[PDB]
């Protein structure tokens, strides 16, 4: 009667914060895309075709994108798939040997720097007995001199390993949903204005996220999803000068970007069975890479972004913008791939102003690096192969990675720089708004009910 | 007022929704529990703990006085301790996160009182009537 | 976050039969039973039935029985309305609106599409004939002077007018259209200006017309 | 069906005015009405439910009462943005249906009219038809009458009107007038002159023209 | 060490394969297997053959057959009008 009996129910809405092993979802057409698995989508499982979002009224649920466990999941899973993906390809170990290099073939100035140099040296054949004096043409960034001729090795000789990518895999970001499994659930924060911490008004549940494309690049965010409205400064401590601002935009800022050196592919044969892809003579003028941003769109998009930092930073201030540091080249520069190529380009036009309280394109220099190691690896050495003919890319702008100074004199002036070199963040700028929860569905409730006595 | 009929809300469509409202749905959240080289082994081990979190709440649910899913009633007194709230102050004011919050802290103790005063002592008691 | 979108404006012939669409994002589309409204130009609202989007279930208002049909497609959050048999009474817009249905029963309509508008006539076609309204030339000196542009005989609605390209806004008038009984429509768009700018400010009304894709500019002076 | 009326169909007031209109069912509806705001060329809003419920989202000055056959909604202060069309709809029984709504406008100083009559067009004369429009511009209130006279003739019925929203800055109305006449007849008379009757001239007010 | 593991995988989709059925088997009407009984009208509308023309007449894989465009239908009737009906229908009898 009045007295309570417990009452057992299965298929409760309860879930608890947690943690569990995520997997991947890659649509059908990005299977077909084939070319002997281009990145990651070989067992991938394919996207549901009619994704459902369950909009959970009533529901008021705490985000964390700076606590987010999905990002430290995703930065492990794009590094063993860099380091799988350079098991089965070409190791280039015995390329560490003396190059006798000279300019390229250009007509002056002194101020050219060279950067193009012309590299002959020898080589092992496919059999283990007489040699081979082949040429190859390398970028300055890739070689090193060590003291007749001026005598280079490869920058990575005296620091690690180094292995040359297959040709046949593509560094194409493709878009891949993360999901998770039976029991799991993944809640998305549907607010038009969120900075990523706190409660979540409009909450809804999925299965699956949409299509995130893996893109590993610094200061400049490229191809990432657009906010809502007003641009949105997103920041795990504004007060802590070491902290990095991660800015996201609502109007993408159209980026050029070229490779004016129409470049031939070299294949001499390190036999029996591996092969190295030289650089072979440049067909046409010796350019350098660099990457277009209209002026117009620049302006617009650092106006907004700067009156949304006076709202943090005082309505009456100075805001500065001002280039790296120093550093490392992929910290100050920004790095990014684009058609094989790894591009760096010089990032002083774009950080170069200064707003107070109240018709062309912007070129950039961009250089071009082989050789690279990165999300700090030391050990693995990658040989990015060249790229016959003219590459070219249009990307979207959509974000940026800001870090501000110490110095201070803090309520007057604030100095803005581009940071970046830690890439899990560029993970969270598209996982802020989802997080895993678990599925508790056994919950025990009081009513007026007692069972039998097998009457 | 007029009405067209009982409508849907999905899978943890009344998390938000009073305990009484949202067990309704109990059928909805049961059914999406389960579902029918590495990077392709990360799965395997997701789904093989799937199911064993549902053999979990199975054997919970088996060991109990329930084994039938959904809804099942229990001869045991609600302590006082726990809460002291009203029938219609739980069923008709309280969404189900809102109440595992609470009971939480009472959750491991209920569940000991289920397995070992009833079915054990409540089956005992039948071999001993079914005898005769 | 929680809309719902509504197809584009239709014109139809008497007899023949409309179907409009209304998408539901940002909440579960088989959660709530969802009305169809309609709006006469200048006239109140008139409720036509409504569906529950999970069962497919419906029920019409006896007015429109067997004449007005309602249907859905869940995997596309998408209800449809089919309206058959169309006179010219029913020219208006169509709203898609959801009910709260808290309790399972009407409660009250609390998120409306932005409207479909349709036309039931049997004109076809046609871009407006634009004439001057010339300024007055007994205008006020040093007073003020009205001029404007009469846009006649055009189907179906919309006309867009503005003046100068833009660069003339403050004291327009725009009239909303009417519908002439010949059944096709026609405004006036006026503007007043300083009786000492006619003749050394050059007036042009632009007036666009996108079903007929026909645009013009009228440069109104004194007579 | 049940029958909703509302009253008044056509509110004057003041910024700041507090306003009760009121919907009258013609059968007992119990608490099941709704109310809710429509601007011109906006979907409507939802205001109230359960005849006194507020809707999340809508301004605490919004408040209802009322059960049975009798319904208020009461504004306690009005703001600019509260001047719109509202509507009231019962759910109690098929069909649903909507009251004729109460259009709430704001009260002004009174302004006359300025009148101005512009004879149709050489080119439109061409093509068979003339066109003969009277504007009455930046008046208030709304009330005004116009009448046409072709040589001192009353006309009816071959005169179309259309009046603006009420202006969003300055509380004025504007309205035309439109006479339509075939070529041949307009040809077949001298004198168009628009007559204009409103509450703020000292006089009616007549312009006109001679054809030709 | 592979080719130990080809098994491993296969023996796990067959307890997923079984449990799948189990679940279904549990939240309709039956839990308890081999046969149970519903309280569903066969709509005619399902290929309308009789109950000696069926039973004795015809086998279980020509059966399937026919009765797989509809399967998924009669699924939807025996999970959500059945034990969620039903047995909310008992805790409101369980009280009294
Ligand atoms: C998300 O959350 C929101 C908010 O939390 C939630 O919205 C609520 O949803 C529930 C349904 O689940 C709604 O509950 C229904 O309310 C009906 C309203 O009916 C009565 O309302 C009149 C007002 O009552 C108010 O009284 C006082 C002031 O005195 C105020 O403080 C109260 O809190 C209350 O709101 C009431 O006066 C009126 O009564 C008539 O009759 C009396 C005589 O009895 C007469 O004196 C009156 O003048 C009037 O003529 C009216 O009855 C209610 O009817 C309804 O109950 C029906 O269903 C239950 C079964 O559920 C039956 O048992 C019962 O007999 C009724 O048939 C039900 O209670 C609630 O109103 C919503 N809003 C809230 C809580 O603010 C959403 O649902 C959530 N959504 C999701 C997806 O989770
Ligand atoms: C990087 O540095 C390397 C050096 O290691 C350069 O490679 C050399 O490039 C030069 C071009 O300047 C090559 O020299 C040319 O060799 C040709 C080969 O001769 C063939 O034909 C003859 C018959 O005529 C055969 O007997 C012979 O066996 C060969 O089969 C010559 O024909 C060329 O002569 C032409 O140019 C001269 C220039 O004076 C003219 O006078 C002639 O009339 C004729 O037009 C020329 O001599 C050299 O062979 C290359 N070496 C290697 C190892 O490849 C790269 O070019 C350089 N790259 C960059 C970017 O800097
Ligand atoms: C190959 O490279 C060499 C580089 O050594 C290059 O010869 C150089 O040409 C430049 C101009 O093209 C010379 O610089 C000049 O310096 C004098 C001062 O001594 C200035 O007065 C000159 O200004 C004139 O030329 C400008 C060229 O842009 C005009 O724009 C300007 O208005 C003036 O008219 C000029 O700056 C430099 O001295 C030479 N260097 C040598 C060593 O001779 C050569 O042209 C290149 N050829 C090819 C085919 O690439
Ligand atoms: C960079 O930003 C531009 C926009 O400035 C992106 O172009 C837009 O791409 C979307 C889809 O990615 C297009 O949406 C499409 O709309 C049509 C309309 O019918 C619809 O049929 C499609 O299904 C799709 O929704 C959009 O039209 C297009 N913008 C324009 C002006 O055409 C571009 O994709 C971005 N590039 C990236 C992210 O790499
Ligand atoms: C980056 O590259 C893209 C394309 O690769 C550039 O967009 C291009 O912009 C030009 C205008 O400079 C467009 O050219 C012409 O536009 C007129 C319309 O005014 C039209 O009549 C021509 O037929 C032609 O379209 C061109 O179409 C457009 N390309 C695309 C694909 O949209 C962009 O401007 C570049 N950005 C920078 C900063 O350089
Ligand atoms: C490639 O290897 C050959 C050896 O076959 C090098 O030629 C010798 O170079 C050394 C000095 O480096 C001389 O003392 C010898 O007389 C050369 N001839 C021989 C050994 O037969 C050649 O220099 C190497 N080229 C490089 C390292 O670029
Ligand atoms: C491997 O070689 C590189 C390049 O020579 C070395 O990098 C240099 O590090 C010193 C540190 O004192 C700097 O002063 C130089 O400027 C660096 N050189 C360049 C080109 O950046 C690196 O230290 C070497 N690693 C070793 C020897 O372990
Ligand atoms: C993100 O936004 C939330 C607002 O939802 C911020 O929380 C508020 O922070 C201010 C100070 O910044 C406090 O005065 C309020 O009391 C906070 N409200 C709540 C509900 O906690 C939060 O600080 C923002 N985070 C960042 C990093 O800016
Ligand atoms: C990036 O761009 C800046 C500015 O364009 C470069 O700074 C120039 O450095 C050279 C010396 O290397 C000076 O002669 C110039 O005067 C500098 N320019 C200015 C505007 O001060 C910088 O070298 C470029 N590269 C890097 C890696 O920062
Ligand atoms: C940032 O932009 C300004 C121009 O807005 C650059 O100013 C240049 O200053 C030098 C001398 O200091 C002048 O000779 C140039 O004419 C100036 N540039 C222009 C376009 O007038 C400034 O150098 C830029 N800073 C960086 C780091 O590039
Ligand atoms: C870069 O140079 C190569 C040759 O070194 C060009 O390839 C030629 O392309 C034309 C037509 O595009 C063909 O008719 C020739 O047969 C190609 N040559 C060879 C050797 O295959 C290539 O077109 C150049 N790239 C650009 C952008 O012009
Ligand atoms: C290469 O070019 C640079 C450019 O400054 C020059 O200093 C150097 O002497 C050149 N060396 C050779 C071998 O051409
Ligand atoms: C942020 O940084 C400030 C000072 O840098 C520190 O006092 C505070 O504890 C940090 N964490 C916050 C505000 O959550
Ligand atoms: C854009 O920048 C230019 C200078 O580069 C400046 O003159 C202009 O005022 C800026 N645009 C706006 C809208 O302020
Ligand atoms: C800053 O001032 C603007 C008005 O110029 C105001 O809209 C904004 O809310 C203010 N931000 C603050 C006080 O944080
Ligand atoms: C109820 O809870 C109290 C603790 O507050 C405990 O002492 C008591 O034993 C419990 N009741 C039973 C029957 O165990
Ligand atoms: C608990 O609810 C019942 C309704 O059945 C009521 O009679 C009783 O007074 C309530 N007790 C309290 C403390 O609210
Ligand atoms: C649960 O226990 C903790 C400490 O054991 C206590 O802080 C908390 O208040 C308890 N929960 C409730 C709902 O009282
Ligand atoms: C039986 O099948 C027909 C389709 O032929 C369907 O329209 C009808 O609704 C079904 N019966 C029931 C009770 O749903
Ligand atoms: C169906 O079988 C029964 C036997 O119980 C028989 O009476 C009936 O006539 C049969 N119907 C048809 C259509 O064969
Ligand atoms: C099942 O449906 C398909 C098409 O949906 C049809 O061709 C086939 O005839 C149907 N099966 C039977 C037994 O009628």
């Amino acid at each position: 009667a009045e007295n309570l009996w417990v009452t057992v129910y299965y298929g409760v809405p309860v879930w608890k914060d947690a943690e569990t092993t995520l997997f991947c979802a890659s649509d059908a057409k990005a299977y077909e895309t084939e070319k002997h698995n281009v990145w990651a989508t070989h067992a991938c499982v394919p996207t549901d075709p009619n994704p459902q979002e369950i909009h959970l009224e009533n529901v008021t649920e705490e985000f964390n994108m700076w606590k987010n466990n999905m990002v430290e999941q995703m930065h492990t899973d794009i590094i063993s798939l860099w380091d799988q993906s350079l098991k089965p390809c070409v190791k280039l170990t015995p390329l560490c040997v003396t190059l006798q290099c000279t300019n390229v073939t250009n007509n002056i100035t002194d101020d050219m720097r060279g950067e193009l140099k012309n590299c002959s040296f020898n080589m092992t054949t496919e059999l283990r007995d007489k040699k081979q004096k082949v040429y190859s043409l390398f970028y300055r960034l890739d070689v090193v001199q060590i003291n007749s001729n001026k005598e280079y090795r490869l920058i990575n000789c005296n620091t690690s390993a180094i292995t040359q990518a297959c040709p046949k895999v593509s560094f194409e970001p493709i878009p891949i949903h993360y999901c998770a499994p039976a029991g799991f659930a993944i809640l998305k924060c549907k607010d038009k204005k969120f900075n990523g911490t706190g409660p979540c008004p409009s909450v809804s549940t999925v299965q699956c996220t949409h299509g995130i494309k893996p893109v590993v690049s610094t200061q400049l965010l490229l191809n990432g999803s657009l906010a809502e409205e007003e641009v949105m400064i997103r920041s795990e401590n504004i007060t802590n000068n070491a902290k990095n601002i991660l800015v996201q935009f609502n109007t993408p800022v159209q980026i050029n970007c070229t490779r004016p050196n129409n470049n031939t592919r070299k294949s001499i044969r390190i036999g029996p069975g591996q092969a190295f892809y030289a650089t072979g003579d440049i067909i046409g003028d010796i350019r350098q890479a660099h990457c277009n941003v209209s002026k117009a769109t620049w302006n617009e998009t650092l106006g907004k972004v700067v009156k949304q930092l006076r709202k943090h930073f005082g309505n009456n201030t100075i805001i500065r913008f001002a280039n790296s540091s120093g550093g490392d080249l992929e910290v100050t520069t920004h790095s990014f791939n684009c058609g094989g190529e790894f591009f760096y380009c010089n990032t002083s036009g774009l950080f170069n102003s200064t707003w107070i309280s109240n018709n062309d394109s912007i070129t950039l220099p961009c250089r071009i690096k082989q050789i690279i190691n990165m999300w700090q690896r030391i050990g693995q050495a990658m040989y990015a192969p060249p790229i016959q003919g003219v590459i070219r890319c249009v990307s979207n702008i959509t974000g940026l990675i800001l870090t501000r100074d110490g110095g201070s004199t803090n309520s007057t002036t604030e100095t803005f720089r581009p940071g970046g070199g830690d890439m899990r963040d560029n993970w969270r700028s598209e996982l802020y708004k989802y997080k895993v929860v678990k599925i508790e569905p056994l919950g025990v409730a009081p009513t007026r009910c007692k069972r039998r006595v097998v009457g | 007022a007029v009405g067209i009929g009982a409508v849907f809300l999905g899978f943890l469509g009344a998390a938000g929704s009073t305990m009484g409202a949202a067990s309704m749905t109990l059928t909805v959240q049961a059914r999406n529990l389960l579902s029918g080289t590495v990077w392709g082994i990360k799965q395997l081990q997701a789904r093989v703990l799937a199911v064993e979190r549902y053999l979990r709440d199975q054997q919970l649910l088996g060991i109990w006085g329930c084994s039938g899913k959904l809804i099942c009633c229990t001869n045991v007194p609600w302590n006082s301790s726990w809460s002291n709230r009203n029938l219609s102050e739980i069923w008709d004011n309280m969404t189900w996160l809102q109440w595992d919050k609470e009971i939480s802290n009472y959750t491991q103790i209920i569940y000991g009182l289920l397995e070992e005063s009833q079915n054990q002592q409540e089956k005992n008691e039948q071999d001993l009537l079914a005898l005769d | 976050q929680e809309v719902l979108v509504q197809s584009g404006a239709e014109v139809k012939k008497p007899g023949a039969s409309v179907k409009v669409s209304c998408r539901a994002f940002g909440y579960t589309f088989t959660g709530n039973a969802l009305h169809w409204v309609r709006q006469a130009p200048g006239q109140g609202l008139e409720w036509l039935g409504w569906i529950n989007p999970h069962s497919g279930d419906t029920t019409t208002s006896q007015k429109f029985q067997g004449r007005v049909y309602m249907t859905r497609d869940k995997s596309i959050n998408t209800a449809f309305l089919d309206v058959t048999r169309l006179t010219s009474d029913d020219t208006g817009i169509y709203y898609c609106a959801r009910d709260k249905y808290y309790g399972n029963e009407a409660v009250g309509m609390d998120v409306w599409g932005q409207g479909t508008s349709v036309t039931v006539s049997s004109a076809s076609t046609k871009g407006p004939s634009v004439f001057p309204l010339a300024p007055s030339s007994k205008s006020t000196s040093g007073g003020t002077a009205a001029l404007g542009c009469l846009v006649k005989d055009y189907f179906p609605e919309p006309v867009t007018v503005s003046w100068n390209s833009g660069a003339l806004t403050s004291g327009v008038h725009t009239f909303p259209a009417v519908l002439q009984s010949s059944g096709l429509y026609s405004l006036s768009s006026v503007v007043t200006v300083p009786s000492s700018s006619l003749g050394t400010q050059t007036y042009i009304c632009n007036v666009n017309h996108k079903p007929s894709n026909t645009k013009v500019d009228k440069k109104v002076e004194p007579k | 069906d049940i029958q909703l009326t509302q009253s008044p169909s056509f509110l004057s007031a003041s910024v700041g005015d507090k306003v009760t209109i009121t919907c009258r069912a013609s059968q007992g509806v119990r608490n099941e009405l709704a109310w809710y705001q429509q601007k011109p060329g906006k979907a409507p809003n939802l205001l109230i439910y359960y005849a006194s419920t507020l809707q999340s989202g809508v301004p605490s000055r919004f408040s209802a009462t009322g059960s049975g056959t009798h319904f208020t909604l009461t504004v306690s202060s009005l703001q600019p943005e509260d001047f719109a069309t509202y509507f009231c709809q019962h759910m109690s029984s098929y069909p649903l249906t909507f009251g004729g709504g109460t259009k709430v406008e704001i009260k002004r100083t009174v302004a006359a009219p300025s009148v101005f009559i512009f004879p149709p067009s050489d080119e439109q004369l061409k093509s068979g038809t003339a066109s003969v429009v009277c504007l009455l511009n930046n008046f208030y209130p709304r009330e005004a009458k116009v009448q046409w006279k072709v040589d001192n003739a009353l006309q009816s019925g071959n005169s179309q009107e259309s009046v603006t929203e009420q202006d969003s800055k300055d509380s004025t109305y504007s309205l035309s007038s439109t006479l339509t006449l075939s070529k041949a007849d307009y040809e077949k008379h001298k004198v168009y002159a628009c007559e204009v009757t409103h509450q703020g001239l000292s006089s009616p007010v007549t312009k006109s023209f001679n054809r030709g």
